[PDB]
């Protein structure tokens, strides 16, 4: 069975939160190298390339924090 | 400390190189020892002398 | 293609024996030189 | 050519293979001297292994 | 189905629904000077519309890295 | 084996294939030019194909940057 | 060879990247005779960025699976 | 192979190859119109050739430039 | 060389894969130098030190990308 | 060198693998500083000071690994 | 006696002792171009002592960051 | 002070390979003021004042390439 | 005084060095604008606008450069 | 200058001296005339214990 | 000159010394058979002890 536990659910907010940003990047990317030319093609390229980028450092800082919290009860249990 | 150095040295040239270029009845250019196009259409020779 | 050889022997004749006569076939001798004589003196016969 | 040969004990030999040539994809330039002289064979890659 | 659009999308678009005509102008004006380019009355326009369509495009592309920028100096802080 | 590539050198080639002939078509111009090079339309050739490829190269190499930025991000998570 | 758990962890990557090791030097010693050309640049950029990111991975992963390991043994006192 | 060379050599010694004597052809008509420099046949060649020798030294240098920037854009993105 | 780290293997490459450059231009230099109104000297020099601007340039960024690897690696021991 | 423990071994290792690194930078720093225009001394030095400074570091945290490891041992002996 | 001096003011001074008195040249160089602004040879010889006075001290600033780094990593281990 | 630096090299070997042009600019510009209207000395004055010109133009951008070299490198320092 | 700064001394400089200039230049203008077709006045005009104009762009550079010296040092103290 | 004065009992003073003279180094002196005008006198440094 | 003196029995006198001596290196530039009247001398160090 695919086990998931609470950091698990926590990164998974994200992914469905955007629908699909992770295939339109990847269709505007198709576009834009058949015809690097295109002033509207590169505009949505670089608005989707950004977008893309912020989505997965808010990511995995936030998954970070978690794991300190974590470690740090648990360290106390002795 | 002695450090010495000595050197001879003999050189020696002597001798020519040509080339060239005619035209023929506005038929034939011919063209020697040179990567020209002969270009004068006329009748050109050029030797080169060192001693 | 290979082909390796044991040596136990040296050179005949030695290469200061052999040198001197390509030297001397080709004219760049110069121990017959007036002056060198002072220094290459130690080097050949030391 | 890689390749790392065994001796049977029926006197076959087995070899394990890697194989690659052909020309190089080059970019620079096709044109109808270069087909007509020099041949474009493929280019191919194996990998297997036989006895 | 419809595109997701995150928060830069939107500020990209404010400047496309802005302009909202200039990108077929643009194209127009071309054709018809392109088939008589020697008229002043045609160049005269022209020059104008390919004038207003650089400045949008540049400041629609300054606007958009600038709010990255301020994002990721924020984002950078949670660790 | 055949030759191992990664997804930089995935985004890379979307590229070079994307881009079918380009990259030949900027070196047959440049012997036109040079055979003859005060002809006007092998100028007007030459200034459009010279300036597509460095469009080109540069959208190419400043993505890829991109990327390499955010992996390098994430991995210093790890620790 | 004797070989421990996380000398295995590190040689996964080894063997999953079969030849970008070989690639990389191959592309250096191509771009060293001819540092101009743009087809030899735009790939020299590619192959070591790849191999970059390639080390640091390995090395916290196994930097991670010693410090479980410690954390272990401090236990059994 | 050559003394070295780089690819902006070999750009440069397209040009030079192309245009295939006609540095000499302007270097000597020069010296057949100094002798006699009021014949209208010697001025409209000299005239024809000059105009020749100024465009290809321009465009000469010009592609230069373009190629060099081209580069310093990659080796850029590496750091 | 009495001793070479692998660094200094990097920037050699570069060294010995450009064969007479270095000379080249500092021949080119003193030729123009002596005419510098001859438009072939002139176009011979630009390249040249085209050339050797890239060359340096080159060879100066990726000893960098390599010192940052080993500390990274480096750090690790602790 | 009169007396040296297990440390000072593993540290002397380092002092004698590099052979002469230890004189070829302060060589380098005033080729350099007599003339700090010249490229070929410039590049010549980047790359000497980036091998002294990985040499120092490798240096010191293994002589601290080991540190630990000893006072490990020694702190079961009661 | 002789003010106290460590190491990273040794790595600085071998500049100052280095440059011989190009502290005092560029000074000198400036007070004769304010003279008389437009003489070629006073611009063209200011235009070197400055550059070279540039480098100096950015190659000196950098050489004793560097120094300040490799040195506090050992003292941090230490503990 | 008989410093001078690569760039003041690079700068000299420009002065050193005009020997006398420096001073053949003035001599001219004297004798043309002595009697403007003379065919000769104008066509005397134009050669020698455009070879002056071209010379202070290469001299200038010669320096400037080379300082944007050096900097470059001594970025990487750090 | 009031303070002033080392990039102050080195603009002052300049001004001190064209004594004159500063006020040379307005009077020629005020003559000029009496009799604008006199062509004793318009040539000595020319030469005095001349002037003015390659001094305040010398002044500008300099401090510029200056600027970018000190800017590059004090980066570093971090 | 910089000193330190010490007494002692043979009526013998004792002092550590430092001592640096000079012009400030002007070797661009432009005009014959000045450096005729101005005396030369080289820049010294002197460090020494002396009673 | 830098110096460091000791007094033996003998009335011998032993010291350490180093000396750096000479003139500034030409700057790669011309200069007249006259102004090299204004002598050449090398650029000299020593370092010994000496009694």
């Amino acid at each position: 069975t695919p086990w998931s536990g609470y950091l698990d659910d926590v990164s998974a907010k994200f992914d469905t939160g955007v629908d699909n940003l992770q295939t339109q990047v990847t269709e505007a990317l198709d576009k834009l190298a058949a015809k690097p030319s295109d002033p509207a093609l590169l505009a949505a390229y670089q608005s989707k390339l950004s977008e893309y980028n912020l989505y997965r450092n808010a990511q995995s800082n936030t998954v970070k924090v978690f794991k300190d919290i974590d470690a740090a009860i648990i360290q106390n249990f002795r | 400390l002695w450090i010495v150095d000595l050197n001879k040295s003999d050189l020696e040239r002597l001798g020519t190189s040509w080339s060239g270029s005619i035209t023929i009845g506005d038929k034939l250019g011919v063209s020697l020892n040179q990567s020209s196009i002969s270009t004068l259409d006329g009748s050109r020779f050029i030797a080169a002398v060192n001693a | 293609m290979i082909e390796p050889k044991e040596i136990v022997d040296p050179l005949t004749p030695d290469a200061s024996e052999s040198v001197n006569n390509i030297l001397k076939q080709s004219g760049a001798w110069s121990g017959d030189d007036k002056l060198q004589k002072w220094v290459r003196v130690y080097l050949d016969r030391g | 050519i890689r390749v790392l040969p065994r001796f049977s004990a029926d006197g076959q030999i087995e070899m394990s293979l890697d194989i690659e040539d052909g020309n190089d994809k080059t970019p620079q330039s096709d044109t109808t001297t270069s087909v007509d002289a020099l041949p474009e064979v493929g280019r191919t890659l194996i990998s297997t292994i036989a006895r």
